[PDB]
């Protein structure tokens, strides 16, 4: 699974 | 407190100092205590389509398939003032193997129009698996015969009629599905004004007492901006203020994290103070 968390 | 022109010249000012996203910043992600455990249960892992973004034990939809698991929210927006509830489900877009749990969510609470803000692939990756076929195909899922009735879109959405039918029983249930194609994960929607467009449609499809199913991706981020720009209008007809921080938090406290990045906080307060100049 990858993350949906991001940054920007 | 206070009033909708106050809370809107509160809000202008907050934009243009800017302490409204600093704010938005320092909100919790998740809110304090919430317990997260069935969600990581071992029969229920990959059920996930993303390991970050899991719902609350208390808040998630039970399947009525029964004592079964989806990555789901129940999410009310009370407007206490109007003596109004919008009930929302919150979900990701469905894995393959949870197709059947999607619509088996969809079938038990008769929902009749599903909001999906997210294209089913982009840049290079799945997004959603597609849980509905394209005409003249036809598909099963879970004891569930769906079929795309009808078809038809503008330059940003795609609304869809579909119908599902029970193939025990031979019961038909009809659901309107819409899919906002113009809007990137993480981001905002590629056209203000048909984002606002859409969610009069949504608005105008919304049956009373009956949730409205939305989902993105993850569910989220997309979402939550949609629920929050659904709130907001709901507000300005009714003359009543609007505090978006208060609005962000109340969905966090029902499905964590909605409202993803500052770019969408801040997107949808530019959109609520359009709304209420424009209607001056």
């Amino acid at each position: 699974m990858t993350g949906y968390v991001v940054t920007r | 407190a206070d009033t909708l022109e106050g809370s809107m010249a509160q809000l202008k000012k907050g934009l243009e100092s800017g302490t409204v996203l600093i704010q938005f910043e320092q909100l919790y992600r998740k809110k304090p205590g919430l317990a997260i455990t069935f969600a990581k249960l071992p029969q229920n892992l990959d059920k996930n389509r993303y390991k970050d973004v899991l719902p609350y034990d208390t808040t998630r939809v039970l399947l009525q398939g029964n004592e079964d698991y989806i990555n789901a929210s129940y999410v009310n927006m009370e407007i206490p003032a109007a003596n109004l509830v919008n009930k929302y489900i919150a979900t990701q877009g469905p894995l393959p193997h949870t197709c059947a749990q999607f619509w088996q969510v969809v079938w038990d609470q008769k929902l009749s129009l599903i909001v999906m803000l997210t294209t089913l692939t982009e840049r290079g990756r799945t997004k959603c698996h597609q849980y509905w076929p394209d005409p003249p195909d036809v598909m099963n899922h879970g004891g569930f015969h769906i079929q795309c009735q009808s078809e038809d879109c503008t330059i940003a959405y795609v609304s869809r009629e579909m119908l599902v039918t029970n193939t025990q029983t031979g019961e038909e249930h009809t659901v309107t599905h819409l899919q906002y194609v113009a809007w990137p994960a993480h981001g905002v929607p590629d056209d203000s004004s048909d984002f606002l467009e859409f969610v009069n449609y949504v608005r105008s499809l919304r049956v009373d007492s009956e949730p409205v199913l939305v989902h993105s991706s993850a569910g989220i981020g997309r979402t939550g901006v949609l629920v929050t720009m659904e709130t907001a209008m709901c507000l300005t007809e009714r003359n009543l203020p609007i505090y978006p921080l208060d609005i962000v938090r109340k969905m966090r406290d029902q499905r964590a994290m909605m409202v993803q990045t500052s770019s969408q906080y801040k997107f949808v307060c530019e959109a609520i103070l359009r709304v209420y100049e424009e209607g001056l």
